């Protein structure tokens, strides 16, 4: 942990891009059989 | 996403950063240069004076790699091998039927002119030789690689291995550190050796010198981690080679996974010089490594253990892949392997049973169930979350930096 | 699924992985070649002089294997054997009604020239000889193969063998760790000899020699571990052999069954050679091993032990099989046979119960189409009574070795 810097803005920078990552995996069919997943088909405070 | 630019004085900013290289190397894509294994085994000098260097030269702090693979060329040139089928091998051949040939014919050269010792270095020796000098030497290979208590144990059971027909002891010094006899895998050409003995008695399984893999062996498949972590996930899961690529479901999984599969290279082949493609150095990055292959190990390994392997429970856990991506996808894959089990009437009597919201999929389809985690806001469940936790609490025992160590971690609590 | 391709830049992979080979083999399937089982004991030299070679020789931390076998060749030409029967296998007759015959009526050659020791090695011996020293040499077989404090177990015991009758005590020297005379497993020729021993005196369980066995026992389906633990998964579940054949219900576990019931090889006989497939060299690759049926050998053991085997309790966990299906058919297998038990009245006088008299209360007796249906009735997907039976057979376990399917079911069960 460096010196002097501004913790509390650092730390809520990096909680929301952790966050973001974290909760919304990547995930994707990637090999088949002809047979693949078209991937279309929460409301309100939902995230993204 | 391929142009920056810095919102307040809009300015461009071009994101690099420092390069990786050291790419992989095919066996198969290799024999378009060379056409035989160069094995220079120099010093071709004699038996009875040779089997003298070593005995005691072993006995000592000292002996020279140069003496014990010509000593190996000499007790081994038991041709004893009849070829029952025939042999080839990314287009060399090295048999046809009934054609009789020994370990060496794997392409034997010779060369420098640096010799120790001098005609009878104590004419002790007796031909007390082919029996268990050769796989002495042999198996101390295996212990050379070796790390943990399990250098003192490879050995003591690697003892009791001339013990027998043959009974009499020990021979070197000073325990282990990597360092003693450990440096012989550097030497070019000793491993070519091990591996042709390995590769012989793979084809020969049978023959009454074959015994001598016990330090061999672990020259097959070294460094095609990955490439075997699959074969194990596969028998896991029960699910076909093929099923089990579809449930591939990150990027550079897929991106690995394609590297290995690289068609023509002989890997699903009977006997083939692919297993030992680091040893005879066909190969000097393996591109079958789980350090080529981390996302695959990773991913793989994370699954077969949520499974209930035993195995897996210590692999290590690479650095430097997407962990909260690999693991979710792992997840995923083990639950739905995991809830609806195979399960079907095999044999009978006449009488056989004729099988026909947010209720997660019947089978193990990958549409089936990806659309179901689509359905689940993409996010997992709290009964497969539960799932995680009973096959992960109640393991005891964890080394640190595993994906056993890993899993029990973010799963058990 | 016989064809890949990655749905990105529509080019095909060819998912394929190292093959695996050593194929099993049969004992019958092998008759097809020679005709007779060659016991190479060369050295045909002075039983006296032997004696001493070995009597001697033990004492010490060395004996020539080669002088052992011909000292038992020596003590066992004791040809006493009636037979009240007849005896075939494979095609190989072996005598008839009333015929006398001896251990060795199974093919005596001889061979190479090496030899130890010359004449008169201590002429100390007596004939105490045909009595107890055979024994021991075969004995030591048995301590051969051990692993753990059941060595000095297996002696210890195996030590008050001869002190029957004869009776006085101890010979060679360092403890062990599969070294000492644990070479004599590796012998071809030795091995041959333990398996005439034993198969004779199961022939003639009764002759006074048969005691002869206590090491030589170990041989009889040596590396038939799954084709055991199958007459055990029957003899526990009380039902019939066609019966628990039709409860399994993973592919490569019918594979398997399959593979260890492929029809002539002589596995339900009398006595025949198929027990001893393995030591008399008929097969390189045992077909009835654990290591060649591990869905099998798991599937079984982990239902007997459900189903309150103590012997189960210490199997082994097989690796590289389908956990969550062969326990999930465990699970099953097991929660039926035990839910519905089978209870029926046996005896009587003159007055005897008339047996005959809703939803997801599950199936009356043991048919696995009555069980297979209500389990897609349940969602294919263990009940909580079901899952709650397993938990009471595994808690209360005690004394549980490590990588044992005992281990297994108590974590996957216990909590």
């Amino acid at each position: 942990q460096p010196d002097d810097i501004e913790y509390t803005s650092l730390t809520t920078a990096g909680l929301l891009y952790a966050y973001a990552v974290g909760s919304s995996a990547d995930l994707a069919q990637q090999f088949c059989v002809g047979d693949n997943k078209y991937t279309p088909d929460l409301t309100t405070n939902a995230p993204p | 996403s391929v142009t920056v630019k810095r919102i307040i004085d809009n300015t461009v900013i071009v994101p690099k950063l420092p390069a990786n290289e050291d790419p992989v190397e095919y066996p198969a894509d290799y024999f378009r240069k060379s056409k035989e294994i160069p094995l220079y085994i120099n010093t071709t000098k004699s038996l009875s004076d040779l089997r003298g260097y070593v005995y005691q030269g072993l006995k000592s702090g000292n002996v020279s790699i140069i003496h014990v693979n010509s000593y190996l060329y000499g007790a081994l040139k038991d041709i004893r091998g009849k070829l029952d089928k025939d042999w080839s091998s990314f287009g060399i051949n090295i048999g046809k039927a009934g054609d009789t040939i020994g370990i060496f014919d794997l392409v034997s050269l010779k060369a420098l002119d640096g010799v120790l010792p001098d005609g009878v270095s104590d004419a002790s020796r007796t031909s007390a030789d082919d029996k268990w000098l050769p796989l002495y030497l042999l198996g101390l290979y295996r212990v050379g690689r070796t790390q943990m208590p399990e250098y003192r144990k490879k050995l003591m059971d690697g003892l009791t291995n001339q013990c027998k027909m043959i009974n009499e002891q020990f021979e070197p010094l000073v325990p282990e550190g990597r360092d003693i006899f450990d440096v012989w895998g550097n030497d070019s050409n000793y491993t070519k050796i091990v591996a042709a003995v390995d590769m012989f008695f793979h084809m020969f399984k049978k023959h009454e010198c074959a015994s001598f893999r016990y330090g061999t062996i672990v020259s097959r498949f070294k460094d095609c981690a990955a490439l075997a972590t699959f074969g194990h996930l596969c028998k896991i899961t029960g699910m076909s080679t093929e099923d089990v690529t579809t449930w591939i479901l990150n990027r550079e999984v897929a991106d690995e996974m394609v590297q290995m599969m690289l068609p023509g290279q002989e890997i699903d082949k009977a006997d083939s010089y692919m297993p030992y493609l680091i040893d005879f150095g066909l190969s000097s990055k393996s591109p079958y490594s789980s350090v080529k292959n981390p996302a695959f190990h990773f991913w793989g390994q994370l699954t077969a253990l949520l499974l209930r392997s035993t195995r897996a429970r210590n692999a290590r856990q690479p650095d430097d892949i997407e962990y909260t991506s690999l693991t979710t996808a792992g997840l995923l894959y083990a639950y739905a392997v995991g809830s609806s089990a195979d399960l079907a009437q095999q044999f009978c009597v006449g009488d056989n049973k004729y099988t026909p919201t947010n209720a997660p999929p019947q089978g193990r389809d990958v549409v089936e169930w990806l659309g179901w985690f689509e359905d689940q806001n993409r996010k997992p469940t709290p009964d497969m979350m539960q799932y995680a936790k009973r096959a992960v609490m109640s393991l005891q025992g964890l080394r640190e930096k595993t994906i056993g160590k890993y899993a029990k971690s973010e799963f058990d609590k």
